[PDB]
């Protein structure tokens, strides 16, 4: 599979403006999760980077 | 709990 998408199970941990923060139990598209730890992303219509070692892919 | 650095964003 490809992993793709962030998924917070807790708050999000996004503390600076170029990232971005999302809330429990919510679903997110990764548009790059190339990297060992922070991967840049989209909720919905916003674009940040989101810690991937808080949340976690979703395979659907 | 998971802990993120952010010393190791997306460069």
């Amino acid at each position: 599979g490809r992993v793709r998408w962030a998924r917070a199970l807790y708050d999000f941990e996004a503390l600076e403006e170029d990232e971005l923060g999302f809330r429990s139990g919510e679903v997110v598209e990764v548009l790059d999760s190339s990297n060992p730890s922070w991967w840049t992303g989209r909720l919905h219509n916003k674009l940040g980077l989101f810690p991937a070692n808080y949340v976690a892919p979703m395979m659907r | 709990a998971p802990s993120i650095d952010r010393s190791t964003k997306p460069a």
